[PDB]
RNA sequence: CGGUCCGGCCGGGAACUCAAAGGAGACUGCCAGUGAUAAACUGGAGGAAGGUGGGGAUGACGUCAAGUCAUCAUGGCCCUUACGACCAGGGCUACACACGUGCUACAAUGGCGCAUACAAAGAGAAGCGACCUCGCGAGAGCAAGCGGACCUCAUAAAGUGCGUCGUAGUCCGGAUUGGAGUCUGCAACUCGACUCCAUGAAGUCGGAAUCGCUAGUAAUCGUGGAUCAGAAUGCCACGGUG
């Protein structure tokens, strides 16, 4: 009914907001299936770490994508409306597929 | 290794008749790592031999690969500007080894249309003691005999 | 036996006593068999003439051997006289289709020189 | 009774499913010979049946994800000691003794930078 | 990069955004097959009068900090250099100095 | 190389020059610096002048031309021996 | 020269992140670009007011900038209009409004940035490079630095060649990855030439 | 387990690979000998893991006035209706050569034809693009789904199962040179690939010399990606044999 997705580049922050979320969802609405992570989108940069030459210098970098399904199959008028304006993610984004 | 002295990885018998000296032959026959192939061409090379001596497929091989191995290998010792060319007691883990390799190589030099073909010739050639690899045994032991002198 | 201007090889193939002759190879071969009706794996021993010309024909179609060569070289010619990049390439003995001159173009100019 | 037994080579993931009984070997729900190539890899998966004295007293039903031919059939090799093990847990010394218990950390090696390969440096010319 | 290379790819950016519809409606019905040939050819001539500038193709992406072309990046917009300086400095989220 | 679909190229410029020159009747080197032009039944006849780098080139078009661009008879790049 | 830059070792270690925000790779790089130039433009006008480095987060298109400062009498002055007055032209630059926080750093001393841009500033109006490097390691020394490292490169005191000096106090662990070190570059504009003004600060082990 | 299109497909089942959060767990801790009674060493057991378990990031003092003042910033010196800028094309792809570095080769462990097996890791909404249709085919139309463990790009290829050819310059290798077409983009002529037809150069393991690699390593087969309208034998990575 409600699939709410957690995207964030930090995974001990993204823990901490998807417990948020729990918490938020537990209160107000019933049922939640808590948190299920999902592979992990690992963005692999090489860049030249040398501005002139060095072909054997890589700097290897990687962007952690981190993300977190809550699932609901329940709809409550309470927790929706307490879920878009409650929700205090800060750095995460949260994409809502009501 | 300057420092390191290991204790070497475990090879798994042969699928057809439980033999690591078989499993070690096709490894050496193999490159690019082409084992299948390879596993099979030495099947093949068995097949013919068991054809044509009548005898045991692995008792067969043993004794071709008898008559091929040398008890005394030379290895350089570069002290002086001369060759030192000292022959020295080869160990029972690597003579086989090189025998294999040998009989390899014999192989390669061959020119029969079939590999596993050319390879089952090579040793008939060994167990009747004509072929390649046993022709460069013999030489081997010449040179060592001629150089066992040093020590 | 004679196809196509060339005599070919009776130990051979289908497929590969096609392709000898000059304008067809396999996949012509193959498309040659296919109207015929035979297959591939028939030699030129154990065969019948009529067989053999209905292949000729076929072959006679296509553009093939003399007249082929002559079409190119007709061409070949006819881009040297003209002098565009095409002609001063084959002119001079020199890459044609993009490659680098500088290095690696020991196909259309043979062996090194000095 | 059901077992289960995990095993793992290079990358392979390996599921193992023993019950006692009619003697079965199904890899992907098909036969041994039907789903595996090679002899050498048919030999190493029945390898740890073979030195017990098994045959038709166990089926197995078992599925496989990942990894390559002769990885593929490590992994099955592994999960099947696995099972064995959990079956029992008193047979171990043997088992330990044929270097089957232990997954291989012999794994893939990354591909390194500045290098043509894991470990290979590129061809360089001194000068 | 210098100054005058960053005016030019702002120019051309300026002209993409301007040119794209016209640019796009004349892509597609020379794709087109059930068109009109004379009316093909007009759309073609007119696509070869319309500004080059105007062309995506024109477009070499550089540095938006900078405005290197060379070790561009479509997730951060900038020089590998420049990015690796931004990374180090925690100035972009994610990225690590990791390993695998 | 173009699909036949989509059309060879033809410049608008160099086109009208052409035409009105068929019209004129004057023919003469024409000055051509845009070289990617597909050659037409109609250009044949006609002396161009085709840029090159450091200056133009007059070939005289033919009727063994017709699949061809103008620059490949340009000798865009020049050389004479080691 | 060679090393890591320790920032970015430990970006994801100890040192939290100075970016935090989410976005798509379609609206990545142009709201990274944002950024910077908001950066560029802090750095611009709080200059002459002491400003070490600023966290930059938003969240539902409505972004809160964290400023570590050290002295909030000048940086955010007698009114609250100068501040809505530059989070305007943040805003101008990003797109959305936006919003700002402020954070004084407490002991400046034990911040390298602050300490930096205090040497940079010693060295513009000419005063001894060696001795006031001494100065600034003492006073880290006394405000209770665990480990003190400044490094300064380059063109000292006009000389035809370069000068590579360094002072070294306390212990500054730079390959201890649960170490709090806090480093900052500052590159002075000097007459001479370009001086770096390198600065390692080791605050604690956790 | 019940139920059936014999599809995990499903009423269901949350058991387990999986997934990634929090951990346990490997410490010379355990047994012995050796050894100054110590550090420690050489073994042994248990144990998934062994003496740093493997790999990576990690580079102290500093060297070479090492590289870059064309990422950036810079002290200055100079051009300042020009050493400045805008456009158009040419080029940077030249070509008697000399070298370096990658790739495909010389064959039957092979080449190809015809059946069939194993993935891993990625990348995506001015995007990927099932299904159906037409194209030898690259690709088109047609029309769902997926901000994407769901939709896809992509069938992994070696391997295996048959068939052949019978060591030839070969059914080796595919170069080059031409022809017929398809996308991409304002546009492939210098100057992109690719679909195809032909063509069949050198080369039958390479002189002196030299180079990499200690185990999942080399060797070797494929699969991605990043810079890309467009274009990798490079590079970064993932996996198969080994
Ligand atoms: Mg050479």
């Amino acid at each position: 009914r409600i699939r709410i997705r957690l995207k964030a580049f930090d995974h001990r922050l993204i823990d901490q907001a998807t417990a948020e979320i729990v918490e938020t969802a537990k209160r107000t609405g019933a049922q939640v299936r808590g948190p299920i992570p999902l592979p992990t989108r690992k963005e692999r940069f090489t860049v030249l770490i040398s501005p002139h030459v060095n072909k054997d210098a890589r700097d290897q970098y990687e962007i952690r994508t981190h993300l977190r399904l809550v699932d609901i199959v329940e709809p409550t008028e309470k927790t929706v409306d307490a879920l878009m304006r409650l929700d205090l993610a800060a750095g995460v984004d949260v994409q809502i597929s009501l | 290794p300057r420092r390191r002295v290991i204790g070497q990885r475990k090879i798994l018998p042969d699928p057809k008749f439980g033999s690591e000296l078989l499993a070690k032959f096709v490894n050496i026959l193999m490159v690019d790592g082409k084992k299948s192939t390879a596993e099979s061409i030495v099947y093949s090379a068995l097949e013919t031999l068991a054809q044509r001596s009548g005898k045991s497929e692995l008792e067969a091989f043993e004794v071709a690969l008898e008559n091929v191995r040398p008890t005394v290998e030379v290895k350089s010792r570069r002290v002086g500007g001369s060759t030192y060319q000292v022959p020295v007691e080869v160990r029972p883990v690597r003579r086989n080894a090189l025998a294999m390799r040998w009989i390899v190589e014999a192989a390669r030099k061959r020119g029969d249309k079939s590999m596993a073909l050319r390879l089952a010739n090579e040793l008939s050639d060994a167990a009747e003691n004509k072929g390649t690899a046993v022709k460069k045994r013999e030489d081997v032991h010449r040179m060592a005999e001629a150089n066992k002198a040093f020590a | 036996a004679r196809i196509a201007g060339i005599n070919i090889p009776d130990h051979k193939h289908a497929v590969i006593a096609l392709t000898s002759i000059y304008g067809v190879g396999k996949t012509r071969s193959k498309a040659i068999l296919a109207a015929a009706g035979i297959a591939e794996d028939v030699k030129i021993s154990e065969l019948s003439e009529g067989q053999i010309d209905t292949l000729r024909d076929e072959v006679a179609k296509f553009v093939v051997e003399g007249d082929l060569r002559r079409e190119i070289s007709m061409s070949i010619k006819r881009l040297m006289d003209l002098g565009c990049y095409r002609g001063l390439r084959h002119r001079r003995g020199l890459p044609v289709r993009g490659q680098r001159t500088k290095t690696n173009a020991r196909t259309r100019k043979g062996p090194r020189k000095p | 009774n059901q077992y289960y037994g995990t095993g793992r080579r290079k990358s392979s993931a390996a599921r193992v499913f023993i019950k006692p009984g009619n003697g079965k070997i199904v890899i992907n729900q098909r036969s041994l010979e039907q789903y595996f190539g090679r002899e050498t890899a048919r030999m190493v998966v029945r390898q740890p049946l073979e030195l017990v004295d098994m045959v038709e007293k166990l089926d197995l039903y078992i599925t496989v994800k990942g990894g390559g031919i002769s990885g593929q059939a490590g992994a099955i090799r592994h999960g099947i000691t696995r099972a064995l093990m959990e079956y029992d847990e008193s047979l171990r010394s043997e088992l330990r003794k044929a270097g089957f218990v232990t997954r291989d950390a012999r794994q893939v090696e990354r591909k390194k930078v500045g290098l043509r390969k894991a470990r290979r440096r590129p061809q360089f010319s001194k000068r | 990069a210098k100054q005058s290379m960053k005016a030019r790819e702002v120019k051309r950016v300026a002209l993409a955004d301007k040119y794209f519809a016209k640019r796009a409606e004349l892509k597609a019905i020379i794709s087109d097959v059930n068109a009109s040939d004379e009316d093909r050819w007009n759309a073609v001539l007119k696509l070869q009068t319309l500004p080059r500038d105007s062309s995506p193709s024109r477009q070499r992406n550089r540095c938006r900090q900078t405005g290197r072309p060379h070790g561009f990046l479509r997730k951060f917009g900038l020089s590998r250099i420049k990015v690796r300086e931004a990374a180090m400095r925690g100035e972009i989220p994610g990225l690590k100095k990791a390993s695998w | 190389p173009r699909s036949l679909k989509k059309g060879p190229f033809i410049d608008l410029h160099l086109l009208k020059k052409v035409e009105k020159a068929v019209e004129s009747g004057d023919k003469k080197p024409l000055r051509t610096w845009s070289r990617r032009s597909t050659i037409f039944p109609n250009m044949i006849g006609l002396t161009i002048a085709v840029h090159n780098g450091r200056q133009h080139v007059p070939v005289f078009v033919t009727d063994e031309m017709v699949g061809h661009k103008l620059g490949e008879f340009a000798p865009t790049r020049t050389y004479r021996g080691h | 020269g060679q090393k890591v830059h320790p920032n970015g070792i430990r970006l994801g270690i100890v040192k939290p992140w100075n970016s935090t925000w989410f976005a798509n790779t379609k609206e990545f790089a142009d709201n990274l670009d944002s950024d910077f130039k908001v950066r560029q433009y802090l750095t611009k006008e709080l200059a002459k007011a002491s400003v070490s480095r600023i966290v930059i987060e938003r969240p539902a298109k409505s972004i809160r900038v964290t400023i570590h400062t050290a002295r909030p009498g000048i940086v955010i002055g007698k009114k609250g209009e100068d501040v809505e007055k530059l989070r305007k032209v943040v805003a101008d630059i990003a797109g959305v409004p936006a919003q700002i926080n402020i954070a004084e750093v407490r002991k400046p001393e034990l911040d390298a940035k602050l300490v930096a841009d205090s040497i940079t500033s010693q060295l513009e109006r000419r005063v001894m490079f060696r001795r006031a490097m001494k100065r600034a390691v003492q006073n880290a020394m006394r405000l209770g630095a665990k480990g003190i490292k400044v490094e300064v490169s380059g063109r000292l005191g006009g000389a035809e060649i370069a000068r590579t000096e360094w002072y070294r106090e306390g212990r500054v662990p730079l390959h201890t990855l649960r170490a709090d070190i806090d480093y900052n570059t500052s590159e002075a504009h000097t007459t001479y030439g370009v001086i770096g003004v390198k600065v390692w600060i080791f605050k604690g082990e956790i």
